[PDB]
RNA sequence: AUAGGGACGGUCGGGGGCAUCAGUAUUCAAUUGUCAGA
RNA sequence: AUAAACUAUGCCGACUAGGGAUCGGGUGGUGUUUUUUUAAUGACCCACUCGGCACCUUACGAGAAAUCAAAGUCUU
């Protein structure tokens, strides 16, 4: 026979490796490994990896994560310890199936934005997505409203963002991004909420760090 | 004919994109947290198009006849990420597909963070 | 594991809930799963181990696109057929105010609707407008001039001008 | 005057200005990595 | 300041109406939920009212008909 290829040389020759971790309340495990080209004086091994940013999905904790699969938590490696990633928080979201997912027409969709102010020196920007909620046992139809007369509707934002921006200026990067994936807040709202007008499917949509300090 | 330059590979190793108008399909296979660019193939392969790539008739050109050389130089099991297609432009997924992902999973490879990547904007510019 | 999903609003609900069952019949034959979410208000497919081609999931993501935007169902798992095509023309940020919108779209399907149905007789496709979508199903060339027509119709363009030149190409074709 | 006018509050508002930013996408670039088609 | 300046339908004065549809108040609430060692409250919902929302609809009146709760509208 006569071959049509042959390897000489593999590209992949200079390419040193690394492994995924990132502290804050995420398992010590070192989840997925990264690659990188060898250093060439010029360049430096373990230092092009400064703003590199890697999408995870939970299973980044051992327990009740396999469930919890749909938030996607960004990450960027701010650190290497010879061989090893060390990344912080960079950034919190989620996926076409959720959200594609809580859409039915027949009811309200609302939507709050909020720029909180972290003790640590960091800025974030939080999107929330809530969905009201029928109360009559009938499955929403055409027949079905379950409308928010605008009023109420930005009437929950100002509410809504009114106590994240607080929540945030009493905790730290670790605490809140721990609290933000955590079906703590789902409640909270739904707490505040009730007393505009009864929520279902809440959810913080997206977290972006907007401007971080590094003290 | 490579063999080594900003070397060298391992490898585990890699991740690689796929893509495909309704009037082609890509296919090549880089490296992470960037990286490029051993792998490569895509439509120029076969027939006048006509059928063309579209059809994945040369999706079957695809990888074996292609992207099977990434057990060449190193290259052991990869990553994919669909674009297929533009947008928009318009979406969605091409030929091929399948016959893409699928493919080079025939082969000397690996699934691994399976992600259409394919790009959409919030309203922008119009077609015609 | 490959995963789409797509919200679809309250109106809808009702309908995919009795037909939900049928999707998934149709789904089965290519061993995609798919799920009903009722409080997120979203469909979602995926693939599993048992998926003999994967690519058919991309087909999987234009079906419950298409029954998000109220196309029939009969006339939606068309989608999973080799030659048909799908695309799903937004019409919604063409005009900032909102009753000319609603004269251009109403423009678009003109009187009983005759000016569409003679669009989808000239280009060979199923077209049906819903909100600020226009779901269209055919030929790759079909769809391309429905979505020239439709985009054109939004930007105050009369299709009258395109609904003859096609109507003279599909002479010239004779 | 269960005219009209106007009080005031309670609002509610995609009301308006007026900036403000946030964003996307776009495109500019720019190295990109490759690297014949496109 | 032209207008592919429009429900081809006036209105200072209003009904045949409803049904439903939306945004006010006032009820019940019973439904949630806040408050937060228990609530009350606040929210969510619920019904129910009355405000008026716009719409939509014709067991009515039309006009010369398609349509109209108006152009219904006083031997036409």
């Amino acid at each position: 026979k006569k071959g049509a290829k042959k390897r000489t040389i593999d590209p992949l020759s200079r390419k040193e490796w690394y492994d995924f971790r990132a502290p804050i309340p995420f398992s010590s495990k070192s989840f997925g490994k990264t690659l990188v080209t060898k250093s060439s004086g010029n360049r430096i091994a373990s230092e092009e990896i400064k703003g590199r940013v890697v999408e995870s999905t939970l299973a980044d904790l051992k327990d009740n994560s396999n469930d919890k699969a749909w938030r996607k938590v960004k990450l960027v490696i701010d650190e290497v310890d010879g061989r090893n990633a060390k990344t912080s928080f960079y950034g919190l979201d989620i996926t076409r199936d959720r959200l594609c997912s809580m859409i039915r027409k027949w009811q309200t969709l609302i939507e709050a934005r909020v720029d909180c102010k972290t003790n640590d020196g960091y800025i974030i920007r939080v999107f929330t997505l809530a969905f009201t909620k029928k109360t009559s046992a009938g499955k929403q139809s055409s027949t079905s409203t379950c409308y928010a007369k605008s009023s109420q509707v930005r009437a929950i934002r100002r509410k809504i963002n009114t106590f994240i921006t607080n929540e945030a200026a009493k905790l730290g990067i670790a605490e809140f991004s721990k609290n933000l994936i955590g079906e703590d807040y789902t409640k909270k709202i739904e707490k505040e909420t009730k007393n505009i007008f009864p929520l279902q499917n809440i959810t913080i949509r997206k977290v972006k760090v907007l401007k971080r300090p590094k003290l | 004919s490579n063999v080594v330059q900003a070397r060298d590979n391992s490898q585990v190793f890699g991740v690689a994109r796929i893509y495909a108008s309704f009037n082609d399909t890509f296919v090549h296979v880089t490296d992470l947290s960037g990286k490029e660019t051993i792998a490569r193939v895509t439509g120029g392969m076969k027939v006048k198009a006509d059928r063309d790539e579209s059809s994945p008739y040369a999706a079957m050109l695809a990888a074996q006849d292609v992207a099977a050389k990434c057990k060449e130089v190193g290259i052991t099991a990869v990553h994919v990420k669909i674009r297929a297609t533009g947008g928009t432009r318009t979406k969605t997924p091409g030929p091929g597909g399948q016959a893409a992902l699928r493919a080079l999973a025939r082969s000397g490879l690996r699934i691994g963070r399976i992600e259409d990547v394919t790009p959409v904007p919030s309203d922008s510019t119009r077609k015609k | 594991e490959s995963s789409f999903m797509t919200l679809f609003p309250k109106y809808r609900e009702r309908y995919l809930k009795d037909c939900w069952p049928l999707v998934t019949k149709a789904l089965e034959k290519h061993g995609i799963a798919a799920t009903l979410d009722i409080v997120e208000g979203s469909m979602t497919v995926k693939t599993t181990r048992k998926t003999y081609d994967p690519a058919a999931i991309l087909k999987a993501r234009d079906l419950i696109k298409l029954l998000a935007r109220s196309v029939p169902a009969p006339q939606a798992l068309k989608i999973l057929e080799d030659g048909m095509a799908c695309d799903i023309i937004k019409i919604r940020s063409m005009v900032r105010n909102k009753e000319r919108f609603v004269k251009r779209r109403q423009r678009l399907l003109g009187q009983n609707g005759t000016t569409l149905k003679a669009l989808e007789l000239l280009t060979q496709t199923y077209i049906l407008v819903h909100g600020n979508t226009v779901s269209v199903m055919g030929g790759y060339k079909g769809l391309k001039e429905v979505r020239r027509v439709v985009e054109d119709t939004m930007n105050n363009i009369h299709p009258i001008y395109l609904i003859k030149e096609l109507m003279i190409k599909r002479e010239l074709a004779k």
